[PDB]
RNA sequence: UUUGCUCCACACAAUAUAGAUGGAUACGAAUAAGGCGUCCUUGUGGCGUCGCUGAACCAUAGCAGGCUAGCAACGGUGCACUUGGCGGAAAGGCCUUGGGUGCUUGCUGGCGAAUUGCAAUGUCAUUUUGCGUGGGGAUAAAUCAUUUGUAUACGACUUAGA
RNA sequence: GCAGUCAAGCGUUCAUAGCGACAUUGCUUUUUGAUUGAUGUCGGCUCUUCCUAUCAUACCGAAGCAGAAUUCGGUAA
RNA sequence: AAGCUCGUAUCAGUUUUAUGAGGUAAAGCGAAAACUUUAAAUAUGUAAAAUGAAGAGCUUUUAGUGGGCCAUUUUUGGUAAGCAGAACUGGCGAUGCGGGAUGAACCGAACGUAGAGUUAAGGUGCCGGAAUACACGCUCAUCAGACACCACAAAAGGUGUUAGUUCAUCUAGACAGCCGGACGGUGGCCAUGGAAGUCGGAAUCCGCUAAGGAGUGUGUAACAACUCACCGGCCGAAUGAACUAGCCCUGAAAAUGGAUGGCGCUCAAGCGUGUUACCUAUACUCUACCGUCAGGGUUGGAUGCCCUGACGAGUAGGCAGG
RNA sequence: GGAAUACUGCCAGCUGGGACUGAGGACUGCGACGUAAGUCAAGGAUGCUGGCAUAAUGGUUAUAUGCCGCCCGUCUUGAAA
């Protein structure tokens, strides 16, 4: 969906002689709270056997982009599952949030291996803070001095079945 | 230029629900035979 | 990678005048003028100076950059075909039926007539495309020179008069029989 | 117009109006025929019938205009 | 809107425009179609021949006269696309059908008529570049149709007597063009351009 | 995926890498810390036979060839750090083969040795020819007709392919000689030297073409200083 | 065959409509390109301008459109005629000449409308078929029966006969 | 096919917990080139059509293919 | 169906609580995995809190019935492969309706007569009601694909295309190209008419080297010549190898002419995915009406009348009104 | 340092257009607005107006058009043929 992203802390459940649980967080790409937590519970079994009922969750906040209107490099690290093994992928992506960036790559995970979302774990997403550090051309190449591009062959919607004049895709 | 007859791609019903079965059994012995 | 630019350049020596127009190339040198239709492809062509020409690709796939470099190729055949020209020498050899070259005219148009290749009855014709003049050479045996500003014109002439005279059901390591191309070079050669 | 890569939004402001960007559009005719469609659009019926007066003199005008040249 | 509407065929891939055809027949349009030989088929020449022959060798085997037809010019081959997106067994579909005509080149009346495109339909919208196509009269001559030649010369003559009309009307649109420059400072001008015309 | 097959094969000499060059530099560095004298020549086409009698024409002195660029460093090429002082003086001048000559022996004496030393080797492209040559008519020798041709036997056969393809010779085989039917001037006096020209000059086997060892500078380990000495 | 047949005009009938309700409003070609205007040393030329939808353009006021008085201009437009061309792809239509005849909302005036009662398609289009008038035009064949045999199961075919 | 031989690889990661592609003993078997047919309820003819997995005819590719003849292969009903 | 009893009854194809079960090996933490104490519950019993329920128990009686097919799950035994024997639970039978073009076992949903609204499953180029919607990618098939698939051809082959993982080399110069070098014992040793790196069998050595195999191939009768292994100059900038995944081609198939349902579709009208809008079932909501049943009221056609609520599939068979 | 806006939610906030329905038949009830009189959208539609009064609406019938619909019964087996 349209991708929110929620830190989640959660802990072992609490009991008698048993006080201060390793309080573990996470940072979930989720379209809500309700998928946010089932993820948490997911990742949580996976990393160690704490069952849903032996945890609890003790927080989880919304954490919206800093610096939502400036563009930026992001490297995101993932692993994802298949009919083979897991996968460990590094991917760049070039946009102006987190939650976009990652929207993309689940598009583009969906696209390219036809994963979904129940197969993909995002390991991190971090910004990129020197143009140096990329290593993807397709990234890359939107990098140089005074880029210009133009849009050759121009398709113009039309709202009528018949058109009085033959178009032209010019720009 | 004599064009060959092309196979068919409308799926018959008996040979889709045999294949439904043949993908059960298959299942089933997979099964079995990581159990064993 | 789907570049979002490709570019090739095409360099104009100081003799030679090159019009594009919605991707027909016209290139004009001491030596006469070739015409190409290039819209089978799709290319930019821009200019700087009289002396360098662009061919660029926006946004391209591999085929695409891929007819880039063809295109690139064939603008400078032309120029050097319309400032250099070319020449390609032919030999015919035999073992003991003399092959028989002639130039002939049939129905207004020019032949090259083949006679007596392996004792054959048959005459053999090979019409001469248009722009390539053929001559015979001097002081040399069994030598036929085609001479052109079209290097696909001369190339395929050439061929032509290779293919014609095929040895059939017969053994190609006893019977050497044929029009060879000996050499292929240019109308200009200074040093 | 010049604009630096990745100016903020006060800065687009300055350069905007330094470069004259409004008057350079409205100065087209293409806004110009943006600026045609409202209007038609926004006429009163009253206002259609005095166009259709308006459009019926200017007509005998050039018609005559025509006819002499 | 209008009584009749003329489309020019070239340049519009067949199914789609066979498509929008059928709708409009339906909804009871009256359509004519011309210069059905220059439709356009998305594929290579050699796969859009390689289906004809299909088409072709599918013939009723005791008796051949019974079997489906299988006609040469492209206005057929067009009209096959449109009578297969029709339900043409009913009287509901025979009517619809009784609203289209498709011709080859553009015979009288139609050569003076306006006519219009279909840009849904268009090849240099639809298709993407460096995609290849083929030509329906290049397909309908190489499956046997015989009068392409006829066409091309009778278009041709056509375009001489077009290219003359155009001629004459553009000196009359100059012409006119300058008698309404004369009259823009006038007060009507001004009254007009403020109401928006 | 469309991509070159690049050529496999199994032989037994593999690139050496890094390490070479770091044996060369750390070589050139204990030469220069024990010898006195290094000169700088140029050894462009020079064969082995030349190099070997160049290297065996003194036991004591030391000769290293190899990468410019690596030499260079190792010499000093910028005033940041340098083995010795103005050594970037010396290094700048360094064109094109390398060649370190380390000695402690008179400055004079190898100066008149490189001066006297000279070699006739193959002609070489874009060289003055020191003389010309002309197959002739008759059944192509290998030796070209200027030994004597009833002493020497023809060419082969197997070269008639090569001839007439690559050195642009009309030739037939007739009875397995290679034969031309008019007479082929290679070259004249004092003209510049195709490939192709050098390679059928080089095929025929008439080594002309006079060769010396050239040296542009020198350095010493006691006054720390270039001197520009031009000797051809 | 008791003015039969046919083409025009008005005059009323009947007929039934795959569906009028301002106008189907004409370059060609390209689309990694074009249209229009202008200029020159005339072309793959220079300069300017346009697109980014027909959301246009043209038409469009008057009893469903009456009857009259003028002004300005000599334009716009319809009808019955006429001049000269052009179009064969299914031309059956396009353009032009001259005079006559109307209208003109380009502008200013003067009379009428009501009662269809607060809406009712509120009847205005065009296919065909008949009957009546007045304006003209033209005066055949086929089949059976008979006959031939280049034909033939019967039909059909093919010959001949004032 | 049997047992193998090592493994290209794989096996919950695990070299002989275990698998396992592709490649290598012996068979009717003795050497010098000796003597050592099934089918009964199917089958005939005629005769139409179709397939190509092509016997012939057409065109090509290779092979000590000199020529001649042939072999293997490709398109082709 | 008829009687008798009672209805704060009597229960339940459900959960929980306490008491058991394959202790199978992940508890953690013990006397040095061999100890012997624990733990969320997949999966059944007993006995006592949750949720629901107006009918329950007993005694006499009457009809029809007395096969199975398909699938899920577990289990035991098997084959080249299919699979067979059990137990459970569903579907169908007696069953219409929407969808999957079509249909015994597929996806929705069970049915009084109607009206309006909304939906399921499935769809929305045209046939055909509904976006030739919006967005990001992939693919071009000389008979693509639009599916039964966590199935068979399937183990792989491909100089198609995309995205990755790990190795590597690189401006003290990478990849590709041109031009140079490619040396000496040595024509190493044995058989050969001859065999000098290159018809043959054995270690494959030593020196000088930037670097040069007792040689990677062509080539001669033997040589020679070229070549590549390796190093250098040339110009300047990233390049190579092995694997992984996606889509595409091959991955064998005959015989009347035919099928993603057809047309047709190629920045799709194909494939993966996201967001919305829209279409329509006898389903859901609301209303009217018919009937059945039920619960209240009725001393002033009572076999009735009034008020209210819920329901309505059906073979054999049963009961009732016509 | 100060705001604004988005998003999600709430209102016993306001207001416009469209469609289907009008069951019931004296009163009784619960309410709302009013000092009261009384009025009201509060236990289910009334008010005003027009045309026609007959084939006009409607019924029946024959056809046409759109979609749908296989020929009945018996008998077998799960079931179908």
């Amino acid at each position: 969906a349209h991708f929110k992203e929620y830190q989640v802390i959660g802990r072992r459940l609490p009991t008698e002689s048993v006080p201060e649980p390793k309080l573990f967080r996470m940072r979930i790409f989720a379209s809500n709270e309700v998928i946010a937590k089932s993820r948490y519970w997911y990742f949580l079994q996976k990393l160690h056997k704490v069952k849903k009922a032996s945890g609890e969750i003790v927080s989880i906040n919304q954490i919206n982009e800093a610096h939502p209107t400036k563009v930026k490099n992001f490297g995101v690290w993932v692993r994802y599952d298949s009919r083979s093994g897991t996968h460990n992928m590094y991917k760049e992506i070039r946009d102006v949030s987190r939650v976009a960036a990652v929207e993309t790559l689940y598009q583009d995970m969906a696209a390219r291996h036809r994963a979904r979302f129940r197969s993909i774990h995002i390991l991190k997403v971090a910004e990129i803070e020197k143009t140096a550090d990329v290593k993807r051309q397709y990234v890359k190449q939107f990098l140089t001095k005074d880029l210009k591009f133009p849009l050759p062959h121009r398709v113009q919607k039309s709202t009528k079945t018949f058109s009085y004049k033959r178009p032209s895709t010019f720009y | 230029m004599r064009v060959r007859k092309r196979q068919s791609r409308r799926t018959s019903t008996k040979l889709k629900e045999g294949i439904k079965k043949k993908a059960s059994a298959h299942r089933k012995k997979e099964k079995k035979m990581a159990k064993k | 990678m789907k570049y979002i630019q490709t570019e090739q350049q095409i360099e104009v020596p100081e003799g030679v005048t090159v019009s594009i127009k919605s991707r027909i190339v016209k290139v004009v040198g001491p030596r006469g003028t070739l015409t190409k239709n290039l819209k089978h492809i799709d290319v930019t062509f821009t200019k700087v100076n009289n002396q360098l020409i662009k061919v660029a690709v926006h946004n391209g796939g591999r085929k695409h950059v891929a007819a880039l470099r063809t295109v690139k190729s064939l603008v400078d055949n032309m120029i050097t075909g319309v400032t250099k020209g070319y020449k390609y020498k032919m030999r015919y050899v035999y073992a003991h039926f003399p092959i028989n070259v002639n130039i002939v005219e049939k129905d207004g148009a020019k032949f090259i007539e083949v006679r007596n290749f392996l004792g054959d009855k048959k005459i053999r014709n090979v019409p001469v495309r248009d722009g390539v003049t053929i001559e015979f050479s001097t002081n040399v045996k069994d030598e036929i020179v085609l001479s052109g500003n079209s290097v696909e014109d001369v190339s395929q002439n050439a061929a032509d008069l290779q293919q014609i005279c095929r040895v059939r059901n017969k053994d190609i390591r006893k019977f050497l029989d044929g029009i060879y191309v000996s050499h292929k070079g240019f109308i200009t050669e200074d040093l | 117009f010049a604009l630096p890569r990745g100016a903020r939004t006060a800065t687009v402001s300055k350069k905007w109006a330094a470069a004259a960007v409004c008057e350079k559009w409205a100065a087209s005719s293409w806004a110009k025929k943006i600026a045609q469609r409202e209007r038609r659009a926004a006429l009163t019926d009253f206002e259609r019938f005095q166009v259709m007066v308006l459009r019926k003199q200017k007509r005998y005008t050039v018609k005559k205009a025509l006819a002499k040249a | 809107v209008e009584p009749v509407v003329v489309i020019d065929g070239k340049g519009h891939l067949v199914g789609r425009l066979a498509s929008v055809v059928a709708k409009q027949l339906l909804n009871g349009q009256k359509i004519v179609v011309v210069r059905a030989e220059e439709l356009n088929i998305s594929g290579e020449f050699f796969r859009n021949k390689l289906k004809y022959h299909d088409f072709l060798r599918k013939a009723t085997a005791f008796n051949k006269t019974r079997g489906p037809f299988h006609f040469r010019a492209p206005s057929r081959i067009f009209y096959k696309a449109l009578r297969g997106m029709v339900s043409h067994k009913t009287a509901r579909g025979k009517a619809a059908l009784e609203r289209l005509k498709v011709f080859e080149g553009i015979p009288p009346p139609y050569d003076k008529k306006k006519r219009v495109v279909v840009p849904q339909a268009l090849r240099v919208l639809r298709l993407k570049p460096g995609r290849k196509y083929t030509t329906l009269g290049k397909l309908s001559t190489s499956v046997g149709w015989k009068y392409e030649d006829v066409v091309a010369k009778l278009e041709a003559k056509r375009k001489v007597s077009s290219a003359e009309y155009y001629a004459k009307k553009r000196a009359f649109t100059k012409k006119v063009a300058s008698a309404n420059a004369t009259a823009a400072e006038s007060d009507v001008a001004k009254q007009l351009a403020a109401l928006g015309y | 995926r469309s991509k070159r097959s690049k050529l496999v094969t199994l032989a037994q000499t593999d690139k050496k890498g890094r390490e070479n060059k770091e044996r060369i530099f750390d070589e050139v560095r204990e030469a220069l810390d024990t010898y006195r004298y290094v000169w700088v020549l140029h050894l462009d086409d020079v064969r082995t036979p030349v190099l070997q009698e160049i290297r065996t024409s003194w036991a004591g002195s030391k000769l290293i060839m190899g990468k410019r660029k690596v030499l260079q460093k190792a010499l000093g090429e910028k005033r940041e750090e340098e083995y010795k002082e103005n050594l970037y003086q010396l290094s700048k001048l360094c064109s094109g083969v390398t060649g370190l000559l380390f000695t402690d022996e008179d400055v004079n004496t190898v100066k008149e040795y490189f001066k006297s030393y000279v070699r006739s080797d193959y002609s070489r492209p874009n060289t003055k020819a020191p003389l010309t040559f002309t197959i002739p008519e008759g059944i192509v020798y290998s030796r070209g007709g200027q030994i004597p041709a009833e002493e020497d036997v023809p060419m082969i056969h197997s070269l008639e392919p090569t001839m007439r393809n690559k050195f642009e010779i009309p030739t037939k085989i007739k009875a397995g000689k290679i034969t031309i039917d008019s007479p082929y001037l290679v070259c004249t006096e004092g003209e510049k030297l195709d490939v192709r020209q050098a390679l059928i000059l080089k095929q025929f086997g008439i080594a002309a073409s006079e060769f010396k060892v050239k040296v542009s500078a020198y350095y010493d380990n006691d006054s720390s200083t270039v001197e520009s000495t031009n000797i051809n």
